[PDB]
């Protein structure tokens, strides 16, 4: 099962559906938002409660082989839950088959759904004779059933991420904005520094990304909130000192060349010119 | 691909469908022994023929398998288990007969009543009503007519069954290569090929035999003391050096010797061991009793009982319209499905029952992993063995301290402690010669040492021999009292229950072995220490993978069978039954009867 363009927070997950079982393998377990999902595989079953640790990478099993294999390749995550009530019934529910022997374990992302007896010199014959015996068996799923064999639902999200168009991708929490700072800034990807102010310009509504004939970034669309962000590099100026002449004197004075009094760390008194202050 | 591999291939198919096969068998058994109606029964026969006929029709094809290809020794065991035809391979009238003619007695013996001579409306059948006066009835011409009746009324109409009985379950044998049906129970403990591990069928007889030379003197010291007792109880009508009648025993044929307890204490005027009153004075029902015994096994180190077990079983007598029989049976199903039939009452006798059945399915659930059909004891007796040591170890009053009740000021003067080895004693020694006796007289029977017409001769004559109890009545060839008997005309062997008793004292010292065990065999419990809990558990899961010889010899140590543990049990009490019986004389006489006087 493949999810698109949304988040998979795991709290909104919990109050939907209950897992007792609930470890992702080959990933962070509680950070099913964070993880950026592109082709994900939600596979969905139904197994006995033995069964259940079966499928899962690391531990090789008959049922997890010939049905559902899970090597450790894959990046995944088993949660199983307690169905027992509804896969299972006092005169029992057959539906459900285990393929409890099979010539080969299954390939990597490899599904079968065959019927057809397993052949223990290997080569199939038909369901009548003797020789060939059927691998799928009838699960034993019933409401007086012990926990031996009492089924339960589990799905393991196996997992290539960025191996196709990224679908399930968590938004991570945005500091929107900064007001008339020198700071460090992320466009939605676009990460540079310089002081932010609020745009007066008319971008295309097709076009987002601004530029100028000095080729540098004059504003930009904020992804978050469709509004417009002046961009201007940050203050730097040359640092001149003045004095008289040390035999005259020690006493000096600074001048930063091209800022205003107040960007200046800062002495006592200051004094802005047209120079600088 | 070879020859291994496909034995493998159908041997797992065949785990993988008997499991859901046999479990529908037990399913429609299971709602038959919680609700007795025609409808139940019906659903018996259905999935019970499938799963006999499923067993035939695969050893059809696991007989095309050769037995002697496979090396190795767990699937050898699955395809000897799967080839054993059971009881379907004769000729086609003759099997059919001996299987029509068990159901006659499976019927007319459990529904057969006795009525009352001047009246013929006063009928009962035998459970309840006759074992209950036979067990505490001071009245000699009660017990004395319902013993009667009881083999009188069904006990004519079984004998001719057991005279076809014999002769088709001997031809039965002989079909599978057999010397009798006493060589079949024989061979349920037949492990071959191991060199080492291995046990002959004479054997189990030898080994009773030596080893039930050495209950002899201490059951003749107990048979003593015991016909004082009924001396005491039932004056002027035993002579003092023969045997004992046999409705004066607390049950229909003297095998369980509990009853005697009222007759036989040897200190009254000491406080009683038995609880029952103490359980009855806090008001507990069979939950708490339950809840009780699964506290003990997790004391000792055995887990909890899964949801299945407290959402489906029935632990109640219900009494009502969904009547059902009441009989303790533990029952194997399958897929996690662990069940206990006990109609339980507040008594501690039903608490150690309770904590039998309770071994039992403990027993079951260790060995839950092992393939279907060896999803089973090793043998037959270890599962009984296993269900009775946690009676044994919980009838202490090192348990009985810890329950809650008897205030824990207990005193551990030799009074109280004689009287509970003396209480024991009845029922663990003298189950032991009628289990001998029964054992050996129908291993002869179908063996042909008695002649057809001499059964019921020899059978009483070994009773006044080897049990000392004589029938207070002449019994001519016309009755079977014998076949009169639970397990003679149920298809159950009775050496598994001398296997329980002398397994149960071996398991008992190599459960004390490693518990810290401070005073002699009889103080011993297996409580709040789990260490005897892995030593019990590396015995209760194996199943028939391993035969019971190398896991008796992981248990205890040992390689053959030995009552020795008993010996040692109950020495001090052999020692007190010594002293006691001074005044009177040690043995019986077999010429002595109260029809022969
Ligand atoms: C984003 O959502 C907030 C919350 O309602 C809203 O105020 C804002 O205008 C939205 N911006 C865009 C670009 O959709
Ligand atoms: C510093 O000034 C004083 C007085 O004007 C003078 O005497 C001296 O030579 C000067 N020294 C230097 C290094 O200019
Ligand atoms: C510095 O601040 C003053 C007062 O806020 C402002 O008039 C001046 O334009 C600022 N400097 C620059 C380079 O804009």
């Amino acid at each position: 099962k493949r999810i698109s363009n949304c988040v998979a927070d795991y709290s909104v997950l919990y109050n939907s559906t209950s897992f007792s079982t609930f470890k992702c393998y080959g990933v962070s377990a509680t950070k099913l938002n964070d993880l950026c999902f592109s082709n994900v595989y939600a596979d969905s079953f139904v197994v006995k409660g033995d069964d259940v640790r079966q499928i899962a990478p690391g531990q090789t099993g008959v049922i997890a082989d010939y049905n559902y294999k899970l090597p450790d390749d894959f990046t995944g995550c088993v949660l199983a839950w307690n169905t027992r009530n509804i896969d299972a019934t006092q005169t029992g529910n057959y539906n459900y088959k285990y393929r409890s022997l099979r010539h080969g374990k299954l390939r990597p992302f490899e599904r079968d759904i065959s019927n057809v007896p397993f052949s223990p010199d290997g080569k199939p014959c038909t369901p009548p004779a003797f020789n060939c015996y059927w691998p799928l068996n009838d699960y034993g799923f019933y409401i007086t059933n012990g926990i031996g064999y009492q089924p339960y639902r589990v799905v393991v999200l196996s997992f290539e991420l960025l191996n196709a168009p990224a679908t399930v991708c968590g938004p991570k929490l945005s500091t929107d904005l900064i007001k008339n700072q020198c700071v460090n800034f992320n466009f939605n990807g676009l990460t540079g520094t310089g002081v932010l102010t609020p745009s007066s310009k008319r971008f295309q509504p097709f076009q987002q990304f601004g530029r100028d004939v000095s080729d540098f970034t004059d504003s930009v669309r904020d992804p978050k909130t469709s509004e417009i962000l002046d961009i201007s590099p940050c203050s730097f100026g040359g640092v001149s000192v003045i004095t008289p002449g040390t035999n005259t004197s020690s006493e000096v004075a600074v001048l930063y060349q091209d800022v205003n009094c107040t960007d200046v760390p800062v002495g006592n008194n200051v004094f802005q010119t047209q120079a600088g202050c | 691909s070879t020859i291994e591999e496909q034995a493998k291939t159908f041997l797992d198919k065949f785990n993988h469908e008997a499991e859901d096969l046999f479990y529908q068998s037990s399913l429609a058994s299971w709602n038959y022994n919680t609700n007795i109606t025609e409808e139940n029964v019906q659903n018996m026969n259905n999935a019970g023929d499938k799963w006999s006929a499923f067993l035939k029709e695969q050893s059809t094809l696991a007989q095309m398998y050769p037995l002697q290809e496979i090396q190795n020794l767990t699937v050898k065991l699955q395809l000897q288990a799967l080839q054993q035809n059971g009881s379907s391979v004769l000729s086609e009238d003759k099997s059919k007969r001996l299987n029509t003619i068990l159901n006659t007695m499976s019927t007319i013996y459990s529904t057969g009543k006795v009525c009352n001579p001047d009246n013929p409306q006063e009928c009962l059948l035998l459970e309840p009503g006759l074992n209950e006066i036979m067990a505490n009835s001071l009245d000699y011409n009660e017990r004395l007519w319902a013993w009667e009746s009881w083999r009188s009324e069904v006990g004519k109409q079984l004998r001719p069954l057991y005279e076809e009985y014999v002769v088709l379950k001997n031809e039965m044998a002989r079909a599978n290569h057999y010397e009798d049906y006493g060589d079949y129970w024989r061979g349920d403990y037949e492990v071959n090929g191991v060199d080492g591990y291995d046990y002959s069928r004479g054997q189990l007889i030898e080994d009773v035999e030596h080893t039930f030379e050495e209950i002899k003197p201490l059951y003749e010291h107990l048979h003593a003391y015991v016909r004082a007792k009924l001396m005491n109880a039932y004056p002027s009508y035993i002579s003092p050096i023969g045997c004992l009648p046999a409705h004066l025993l607390g049950d229909m044929w003297g095998r369980f010797w509990t009853n005697l307890y009222s007759l036989t204490v040897p200190f009254g005027q000491k406080p009683n061991i038995d609880v029952t009153d103490a359980m009855v004075d806090q008001a507990w029902d069979a939950q708490r009793i339950f809840k009780e015994a699964e506290k003990f096994f997790v004391s000792v180190g055995l887990p909890n009982m899964t949801q299945g077990f407290w959402e489906n079983s029935m632990l109640t007598d219900p009494g009502n319209v969904q009547k059902a029989v009441c009989h303790p049976t533990a029952w194997d199903l399958g897929k996690g499905d662990f069940r206990i039939l006990m109609c339980t009452k507040v008594t501690m006798d039903d608490f150690l029952t309770a904590h039998h059945e309770m071994g039992h399915i403990q027993y079951d659930m260790a060995y839950a992993a092992q393939p279907f059909l060896l999803r089973n004891g090793a043998n037959e007796g270890f599962h009984e063995a296993v269900g009775e040591i946690m009676s044994l170890s919980a009838a202490t009053p090192k348990h009985l301290k810890s329950i809650g009740l008897l205030s824990p000021d207990f005193q551990e003067d030799n009074e109280t402690e004689i009287n509970f080895l003396l209480k024991q004693a009845l029922t663990i020694v003298g189950t032991l010669p009628f289990t001998y006796m029964l054992e050996k007289w129908r291993w002869m029977v179908f063996k042909g040492e008695i002649p057809k017409d001499q059964w019921m001769k020899k059978w009483w004559e070994m009773k006044r021999e080897i049990v000392g109890v004589v029938e207070p009545v002449p019994h001519d060839e016309t009755y079977c009292d014998p076949a009169s008997l639970f397990h003679v005309s149920n298809d159950y062997s009775f050496i598994r229950y001398y296997t329980r008793t002398l397994y149960q004292f071996q398991f008992q010292e190599a459960l004390c072995q490693a518990a810290k065990h401070e005073g002699p065999l009889h103080k011993c419990d297996i409580s709040n220490s789990t260490e005897a809990g892995q030593k019990l558990f590396n015995m209760l899961r194996l199943g028939k993978s391993e035969p019971w010889t190398l896991a008796l010899e992981n248990v205890v140590g040992a390689k053959n069978m030995n009552v020795r543990p008993l010996l040692n049990y109950f020495e001090p009490l052999f020692t007190w039954l010594k002293d006691q019986n001074k005044n009177s004389f040690v043995g019986w006489s077999t010429d002595w009867s109260p029809y022969a006087d």
